């Protein structure tokens, strides 16, 4: 799993370029839009 | 008696007359023959004022021949006075020409044959590329579209986390959302299973992508009218010849 | 006298014993037996003689190590006791020592043998008689293929029967707690019963581990569950379920053959 | 996965016909029978222990 | 009168013996005995009879390691003690003369020329280059062998630092969550960031997969991480790993092939 | 007066001889044939040579196992019993650059042409040779496997036995929770120990992990005890194991062998490797 | 996979000895030995202080 | 799992060398951390707010 | 047709043995030879018979220590491998 | 052909072997030899010849624990391999 | 050449062999040595002799079991492997 | 330097061992032993030496089955390796 079946060595593994800032800058917005509309529902639902 | 190498060795048993014993021999068919079986009969036992075996046409078979050469026929087994019969479980030369006349058309035939196949495998390239062309665009869109729904999936991940969030800590505790945090993981078991009986398959994050991206592939390979069953019936033939051209190396 | 002529491909080399003056005959095989082995055989045959010996013509002893083909390239002597025999009844013909001439005799006689024992019809025939033996099974199993298509057609329906029962069983159990623990009763009680319907849950994949010395997955479950309704329910129609795999394990073999024998790299 | 050995491409990949609705069709009637199956079971317990 | 009957495929002879005057019969096979163990086997039966003899339908020996299939083409005399029994087996050859004669010609030759110009010596200096290739393909993977270990070794020890440093995470979370539930706080208090950080947990393992194309499973999380962390210090490292791999490549390949022709089913050297 | 004459491609030396006085002549092989059994073969041509040597004529003794073109171009010096010789053998020329283009393609032509007329009776004998030679590892296996069965009768049992107490465990700990939360103590205290069960479970599939490289799946774990219980119980039976490895593969490969052998005996077709 | 590459059909598996009869009465007596010594436990902490 | 292709057994897999004394010399001085990094924290943040 | 003729003062029998079809003539010493003696030269000269002994009373094998003096004053059936010859001494 | 000429004491027999064609002789010690020591000294003289025998009178086989001497007296006919010679001994 | 001398009645026989080429010399007792022992002596001294014989009236074999007692009457030839010496003895 | 002794009616030979530096003596009977059976001896009882031999009477060698009693009428140069033991026995 490291090796082949000759005993050669795999290839370097693929990584996504500047990737971890592009799995980080999503997370964040998409957890202040699911605070809002937290309240925005709350405050409805506490009046009907 | 009887005849069964189920164990790998024909299984006999014999007994003597007014004998208690049955006795049971191995014998094999390579390296074992008539005689030292009869050895080994014979160091055992008293009742050994004779010992013969007949031929069924009543000859007696020379006791020097082979064991597989004895029960592929039946024969009667003879001790003292007792018969017994036993139920065992029961061109050359234009082969050789027609070798030796295919091994002197193999120099001239597989030069034959590779010119022929560097041709077909140029002339499917030639066919390949104008399907090529189309087919990398089409499956541009078809990652986009999936890479799309990779992120968009993460979004309800991260905007779930929020709406749980903000609740249980400003407006409403708790004790008054923790059922409603259960059943949505209870909800995402019984959707988990849901997955698993309307498309028998099982729910794994690396085949799923790869079940939406065959969706979002041949969504649009009507759409933009690519051949599809053209295009896998050249990449088979090239691959296909490209493997007979390396057999014709060695 | 002592001659040597080729019969059946090999050398037979004739030769007068001294005990009883009776020829013997000895069929040598060119390429494995040294020159060795042919004066053990010879003494073998008869046990009076001493010394027997080979002679290059111009003196030397051929010693033992040399092979029969080295040695039937050019004549010598034999050397039985006293006597002697210069032998030179080999009459090597050929007389190029040179490669394409040589060679190319042999794609004459190849040629004539392959015209004069039609041998181009020995192989169609054998191409006409593996099909033939391929439609012979082909045919076998077409009336039978009728009841196994039919006991699998049920064991399909009882195996969906389970999947969406299973299904079922999950939104009626959700249901129940969904009906109780928000306004019919409290939250407070129905905690601990979730707890343990998880943990007996947890409890029923390892009984199904211990039970049938395997995993529990989703679809490695439903087609046990569908071996289980095939067997059982092809024990009641009875259509001798061994001979179906013998005889598909019989076609997949032939259908190999043919296309080992078709190949079109190598003429057959 | 996308991409057979030689080059080629995957058929397309069989979905349910009329799929979703028999599980949106199944869920909501047993949940129902759920619904039911819990209240008048209360009303047999809650009065006679 | 001796009697040969072909049964099953083979032959079988039956002979009158001189010791006890009763019949029995030899079965044989025509391809792997010879005249001298049919004879020996004769000889072994009885022990009365103390001469035995094969001629020719002329006065000539057949000698003791003719094949059988060699003898039962014509018929053939037997000799016991002093008795002589003439025996015919049965003419099936399905052979003409010329068809008998032609490859028969296309063998001689063949031997001939295999002899002539000594193409076993040939054969055997293939082999002799084989086995010099593969030594001389060896020796030169065993400079990188240590430049290999070295970077493996280090690898292997980070990655080791890595999973153990992962149980240390695994198990300083589980010492602040039964504090503070317990001591310096309560359960109720405490219980949602329990269920926020299981739900973290799920959700980092969703990104993992985002980031790297697999899920995260244990070893496949594992094999990812030492095999980069060698990358990363075999570049620094500086030795061409590309001429590792592609010498490590060959020498299972000039090995196969030589495993190929040194098969004992497929005659190639003697 | 000892001569080295290449005759069809072969060293042939001749020698002279103490006993009969007569020259005689050597066909060596050059490539697969050494010098300690050339001594051995010129022993066996005349019983009467006492001692029989053979050096370089600066160095001391050219030792067995030594290859003939080694030896074949040095001016070497021969011994026999009380007697010595100074051989010299021909240099040699090579033609092959332009002229064996032909040539080395002849050479690969007609041992085609000698394997296709020479393998019909070497398959046959090769097969019973085979189908003897795996009767014989037959034979010598049937005592072998009793001591086998009964290391296997036992850490069988021990593995089940292991596998019931398990699920005994994940009982007994679903008792003693119900009984503490539903009659005895509140499930608002028993709570968070509920928890720390979980998350320690958790972390021991991690320390399975860390310790044995596994997954922990369940088919993966019993049959890794299993293993270490057999050669647990080996040592206890003092059963020797490598004799039965090794056996195994023995018949292993004369079965692979017997299924390759299958296709040219009844098929005619050609044979893989 | 249920069908083999021939297309022959695999064997039966089997259900082992009545397992389903003593999985059931083996999970009851460690749960009765489970409650008699959680309340031994609950007891004998109240006991020891 | 049990046998090998050929029905010769598997040889016996490593244990690691001083692996059980090595997993809680690693879980309980962390298990300690966890405990002072935690009660040094809460008085922290009361001293603060 | 076993047959004992007095010549120089000594026995000769004529037996006639199954591998060579044809006669055997013997030498027999009476006060030095015993029974023994006489069915070993018998199993030595030809090897093919398996089994001999020696009936004088009509009844018993006679003991295989007997001088020849102490058995050729009656008959003696002889017996080979099956076949049984009754002798005839002369006096 | 065979001949048996007296020297000192002693009969000499001259035979010609058949594996080299030469002529041999044989002085026997008629006392103490048997016929079956002088068919023993043929056979390892010449290893080539495989069955021989003497037929004393003309007709049977003689066995091989007759003496020598007892031989001597009347003529008979040596056979070696095929070859019969017969033979004639003097007073 | 070949050598007898009588040595105080005892023979001494002094013959080359032909291995290395230096003479040794053989003594017999002439009652119970025979010609079966002295040609065992040559095979068995020198190993590289491997036909063997002595012809004393220059045309006929003398066999393996002729005392040499009777050989030294007369002269005879003695083969070696390709030689053939003739000895003259003393009378 | 060799001094033998004649002891119980047989030779007692007392040989120099080169290799290990002692004298020592056997007992020899002559009939069932013979000179290469004295040659065995010497290596088997020192094992350091290889090379010997026994030239009798100043010319020439004796065989390995002659009888020291048979040798007792000339004088030896007993040889070991690279030595000379130029001796005569006793009479
Ligand atoms: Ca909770």
């Amino acid at each position: 799993v490291i090796v082949t079946r000759s005993g050669a060595i795999l290839p370097k593994p693929v990584k996504m370029s500047f990737g971890l800032l592009r799995v980080f800058s999503i997370v964040i917005p998409f957890l202040y839009v699911g605070t809002l509309i937290s309240k925005n529902f709350a405050a409805l639902l506490e009046e009907h | 008696v009887t005849v069964v190498y189920q164990n790998g060795l024909p299984v006999i048993s014999v007994r003597l007359p007014s004998r208690r014993e049955r006795c049971q021999f191995t014998l094999k068919p390579i390296s074992d023959s008539v005689g030292v079986f009869l050895r080994q009969l014979q160091e055992e036992d008293r009742g050994i004022d004779r010992v013969a075996i007949y031929s069924p046409d009543g000859v007696r078979v020379a006791a020097s021949t082979g064991i597989d050469l004895l029960l592929l026929d039946d024969f009667k087994l003879v001790i003292n006075d007792l018969t017994y019969h036993v139920r065992p479980p029961k061109n050359d030369v234009k082969t050789l020409v027609q070798q030796l006349y295919t091994t002197l058309c193999i120099e001239q035939h597989q030069l034959n044959k590779e010119r022929e196949l560097i041709e077909r495998l140029e002339d499917l390239k030639e066919q390949l590329a104008p399907l090529e062309k189309v087919r990398i665009e089409i499956s541009r869109k078809a990652e986009k579209r999936t890479t799309l729904v990779l992120w968009g999936g993460l979004a309800y991940m991260a905007t779930q986390f929020g709406i749980l969030a903000r609740l249980t800590w400003w407006e409403y505790s708790w004790d008054i959302m923790e059922p409603v945090t259960y059943f949505i993981t209870y909800g995402s078991a019984m959707a988990m299973y849901a997955y698993f009986v309307m498309t028998r398959q099982e729910y794994v994050y690396p085949e799923a992508r790869d079940r939406q991206y065959l969706l979002f592939f041949h969504k649009g390979a009507k759409k933009s009218r690519f051949d599809l069953e053209k295009y896998n019936q050249l990449k088979d033939a090239i691959a296909q010849a490209e493997m007979d051209l390396k057999r014709l190396r060695d």
